[PDB]
C-alpha cells in the first residue's frame, strides 16, 4: 500500500503534525479514474504496455529518451508498474458494471441481453436511458464529492482540536456549518420543496456560521465560502469525461457496423482496420487528459485546505 | 409547452457558452503570465496556481444557474 | 401562455453570460498585473487579491437580477 | 397576451449585461495600469481605489433601468 | 396593447447598454493614460478627473432616449 | 400599429447605440494619446481639447435621425 | 402595411449605426496618430485636420441612404 | 409588401458592412500616412493615393443598394 | 409539437458546446503559445508546461454535459 | 411571393458587404506596410502596388455572386 | 416555391461572405510582412508570392459549393 | 415535421463551426511561435508537433456532437 | 418542405463559413511567420509548407459534413 506515495512526495512534505496525506490517494484515485475510463479495449492495451514496461524493469536499463530528457527510471519503475496494475483492475471491473464496449453489435449482435435482444440476462445500464440513470450516477458522484469535503473539513477540525491555535479550528466548524446551510437551500430551492425537518438545518447552520463569525472579523472568510461551494461541484465533470469516451466508442461500433453491413463482402475487412485504427489515434491523445485529470482534482480539491501550503517543510 | 422547453435550453446554452467563454478569456491572460513566471518564480508556482484556478466561479454560478432553471423545467 | 416563460429564461442566460464575461474580461488584465507585480510585492499580496477580487460584484448583479424576476416567474 | 413581458424581460437582461460588459472593459485597462503603480504608489493606493470604483456608475445606472422596467411590469 | 410595450422595453434597454459599453471603451483608455500620469502628474488631478469624466455625455443622451421611450411607454 | 412603433423604437435604439459605441472607440485612443501628451502640452491642450471633440459628430448625427424618427411616429 | 415601414427604419437605423461606428474607428486611429504627432506638427497642423475631416464621407453616403429610405416611407 | 422592408434592411446592412471594412482599413492607412507625412510632405502626393484607395468598396456597396432600390 | 421542441434544444445545445469549445481554444492559445516559447530553456520543465496545457480542458466538460442532459431530454 | 424577394435581396448583401469587411481588414495591413516601405521603396513604388491591388480579387468574386443571384431574381 | 429559394440564397451569401472574410484575414498577416520581405528578399520574390496564393484554397471551395446548391435549386 | 430536420442540421452545422473556429484560434498561437523556435529548434521537433497536435480533439468533440444529432435523423 | 431543405442550406452554409474563417485565422499568423523565417530558412522551406497544410485540414470537416448534409437533401 505504500508505494502510492510518488505522487504525495514532491509537493507535499509539510512541517511536521501532519497525519493523513498518503493512505488517502491508493483509496480513491484508481477507482475514480477506472470510472473515468470504461473501455475494457483500453484497458487490456493498457495491461500490454504494463507487461512491455515490466520487459524493462527486471533489466537495470534506465532506457532514457531523446526528446524529453527521462533518466530517473530504474526503480521508481517497480512502483508505476505497481500503481498501474492495481489501477488496472478498477478500470476492468468499472469496465463491466459499465455498458459493454466493442463489438456489442445489439441491432444484431447482442452480446449481452437487452430489451431490444431478448435472451440471456439483460445490462444494467446502457445510456439510453439517460432520462433516470444519469441523474441517478449524477446525485452519486455529487455525494461522493460532498463527502470527500466532509472528511477533509473533519481532518481539518481535528488539527484544530490537537493545535492550541484551535481559533481556526472555529473557522472550520463554521465550513461545515456553510456547507450544511446551503445544502438545506438548495433542497428547499431545487430539492423536493418539503420544510419540515429543513427548518431546523437551515437554522443550525445559519446560526453555526454567525458563531463562526463571532469568533473575529475575517474578511477572507466571508468570500470563500463560495468559493467552497463550487468545490464539491466541481467533481461532476468525472461523469461528462466518461460519457464523452463511451459515446466515442458508440459512434465508432456503428460506423463499422454500417460499413461492415452494406459492403460487408469486402467491407469487413477494412472496417476492422479502420476501427483499430481509429480508436488508437482517438486514445493516444485523449487518454492523456483522461489520466490527468481526476489527480488534479484530487489535488487541488483536498489538499488546499490543510497541507498544501506549509512552504515544504 | 415543447417551444417553451426549447427556448429554456437556449437559454441554458447561451448562459453556460458565455460564462465559459469569460472564464477561458481570463484564464488566457492569467496563466499566459503566470507560466512566464514560472521559470524564475519556481518559488511562487503555489501562488500561480491559485491566481489560475480562482476564477472558475464564473461558470460554476452559469452552471448553477442553468440547472436551477433546468429544474424549473 | 407559457411562451413567456422562455423568453424570461433565455434572459436570464443572456444577462449572466454577458455580465460573467465582462467580469471575465476585467479580471484578465488585473490578475495578470497581480501575478507579474506579485515577485516583488509579496507585501502586497492582500492588494493583489483585494484588487483582483473587486470586479466580481458584477456577478452578484446578474445574480440578483436572474433571481429577482426569475421569482417573477 | 402574456408575451409582452417576456419581451421586457430579455430587454433589461440585455440592458444589465452590456452595462457589465462597458464595466469590465473599462476596469481593466485602468486596474491593470494600478497595481503595476502601485509599487511606488503605496502612497497613492486611495487614488488607485476611486479610479477603480468610479466605472460603477454605468452599471447602477443600468440596474435602475432595470428596476423601473421591472417596476412597470 | 402589450405588444408595443415589449419591443420599446427592448430597444430602450439595448440602446441604453451600448451606450454604456462605449463609455466602458473610451474610460478604460483614458484611465490607462490617467492612472500612470497621476503618479507624479498629481499636480495634473484636475484635468485628469475632467477628461475622465468628459464621455459621459453619450450615456447621456442614452439616458434621455430612454427617458422619451419609457414616457412613450 | 403600435407593435410598427415598437419596429421603429427598437431601430433608434440600435441607430443610437451603434454611434454611441462608435464614438467611444473614436475617443478612446485619442484621449489615451491626448492625457499622456498633456505633461509636455501644457500649451496644447486647447487644441487637445479641439480634437477632443471632434467625435461628437457621430452622436449628434445618430440623435438627430432618432429625433427625427420619434416625430415620424 | 405598417410592416413594411417598420423594417425599412430599422434598415435606416442600422445602416447609419454601422457607417458610425466604423467612421468611428477611422477617425480614432488617425486622430491617435495625430494628436502625438502635434507637438512637433505645428506647421503640419493644417494637413492634420484635413487627414482628420476626409473620412467623414462614409457618414454622408450612410446619411443619404437613410434619408432617401425616408423619402420612401 | 415585407418584400419592401427586407430588401430595405439588406441593403442597408450592405451599405453598413461596406462602411465598416472601409473604416477598419483606412484607420491603418491614415495612421501610417500622417506618421509619414513629418517626412513625407515631399511624399504626400504618394500617400493620399493609398487613402484614395479603399472608396471602391463602398462604391460597389452603394450601387448594389442603389439596384436593390431600383428593384423596389 | 414535438417537432420545434427537438430541434431548437438541438440547435440550444449546439450553441453550448460551440461557445464552450471557444472559450477553452482562446484559453489554450496563448497558454500553448507561452509554453512552447519556454520549452527552449523549458526541457526540463516540459512536463511543468503539459499540465498548464490541460488546465482549460474543463471548459468543454460543462458544455457537453449539459448537451447530454438535453440530449436525454430528447 | 414577397417572401423570395427580401430574403434573396438580404443574402446578397450581407454576402457583399461581408466580403467588403474581409478585403477591407486585407488592405489595413497591406497598405500599412506599403507605405511605409515607400518612403525608400519609391523606386519600388509599381511592385508595392500589386500587393495593394490583388486583394480585390475575393470581392470580384462577391460582386459576380450577387449579380448571379440578382438573374436569378 | 419562393422560402426554399430565399433561404438557400442566403445561405449562399453567408458562405461566401464568411469565405472571404477568412481569406481576407489570412492575406492579410501573410502579405503584411511580405511586403516588407520583398524590398531586400527581391531574389526570394517568386518564393513569396505563391504563400499569397495558398489562402484562395478555401474560397474557391465558398463559390463551388454556392454553384452545387444553386444546381440544385 | 419538417422542422425538426432543419433545425438540428442548422444545429450541427453550428456546433461544428464554433469548434472549428475555436480550435483554430488555437493552432494559431501554436504555430506561431513553433515555426520560429524550429529554426534553433530542428532537435526539438517533435516537442513542437505535440502542441498543434493537442487542440486538435475540439473538432474530434463537434464531430461527436454532429454525429449523434445526425443520428437523431 | 422546401422550408426545411433551405433551413439545411443555411446549416450547411454557416458551418463551412465557420470553417473557412477558422482556418483563415489560423494560416493568417501561420503564414506570418513562416515568410519571417523562410529569409534563413529557405532550407527549412518544406518544413513551413508542412506547418501551413495543417490547418488546412480543419475546413474539410465542414466540407464532408456539407456533403452529407446535401446527401440527406
Amino acid at each position: 500500500a505504500k508505494p502510492f506515495e510518488l505522487l504525495v512526495s514532491f509537493l507535499n512534505t509539510p512541517k511536521y503534525g501532519t497525519f493523513d496525506p498518503t493512505p488517502v490517494v491508493p483509496v480513491f484515485f484508481p477507482f475514480w479514474f477506472g470510472m473515468i475510463v470504461g473501455d475494457i479495449g483500453y484497458a487490456l492495451l493498457f495491461y500490454l504496455v504494463g507487461r512491455w514496461l515490466s520487459g524493462y524493469v527486471k533489466r537495470n536499463e534506465p532506457l532514457v529518451i531523446d526528446l524529453f530528457a527521462l533518466k530517473l527510471k530504474p526503480q521508481v519503475i517497480g512502483k508505476l508498474v505497481h500503481i498501474l496494475n492495481w489501477m488496472v483492475f478498477w478500470t476492468v471491473v468499472w469496465g463491466v458494471i459499465y455498458g459493454e464496449f466493442f463489438g456489442t453489435f445489439l441491432e444484431h449482435l447482442g452480446v449481452f441481453g437487452t430489451p431490444e435482444h431478448p435472451g440471456l440476462i439483460p445490462i444494467l445500464i446502457h445510456r439510453i436511458d439517460t432520462a433516470k440513470t444519469a441523474n441517478l450516477l449524477i446525485l452519486l458522484s455529487v455525494a461522493f464529492g460532498v463527502v470527500l469535503v466532509f472528511f477533509g473539513l473533519a481532518l481539518r477540525a481535528y488539527l484544530g482540536l490537537k493545535h492550541r491555535h484551535m481559533a481556526h479550528f472555529w473557522e472550520g466548524v463554521g465550513y461545515l456549518g456553510g456547507l450544511v446551510g446551503v445544502l438545506a437551500l438548495a433542497a428547499s430551492y431545487l430539492g423536493n420543496l418539503q420544510a419540515g425537518w429543513l427548518q431546523g438545518l437551515m437554522y443550525l447552520g445559519f446560526g453555526v456560521f454567525l458563531l463562526a463569525v463571532l469568533m473575529s472579523r475575517i474578511w477572507l472568510m466571508i468570500p470563500e465560502i463560495f468559493t467552497q461551494a463550487g468545490h464539491i461541484l466541481s467533481h461532476i465533470r468525472i461523469y461528462a469525461v466518461g460519457a464523452a469516451g463511451g459515446i466515442l466508442a458508440g459512434l465508432l461500433t456503428d460506423v463499422g457496423f454500417a460499413l461492415a453491413e452494406r459492403l460487408g463482402l469486402l467491407g469487413v475487412l477494412l472496417g476492422l482496420l479502420v476501427a483499430g485504427v481509429l480508436h488508437l489515434l482517438i486514445l493516444l491523445l485523449t487518454t492523456l487528459g483522461h489520466m490527468l485529470q481526476p489527480i488534479r482534482l484530487l489535488w487541488v480539491e483536498f489538499f488546499t485546505k490543510f497541507g498544501f501550503y506549509e512552504e515544504n517543510g | 409547452g415543447g417551444l417553451d422547453r426549447g427556448l429554456i435550453a437556449v437559454g441554458m446554452g447561451l448562459a453556460v457558452g458565455l460564462a465559459a467563454l469569460g472564464t477561458g478569456v481570463a484564464q488566457a491572460r492569467i496563466g499566459a503570465a503566470g507560466v512566464g513566471a514560472i521559470a524564475e518564480d519556481r518559488s511562487n508556482f503555489g501562488t500561480a496556481l491559485i491566481f489560475l484556478l480562482l476564477p472558475e466561479t464564473l461558470v460554476i454560478f452559469g452552471l448553477l444557474i442553468a440547472f436551477i432553471l433546468n429544474g424549473r423545467l
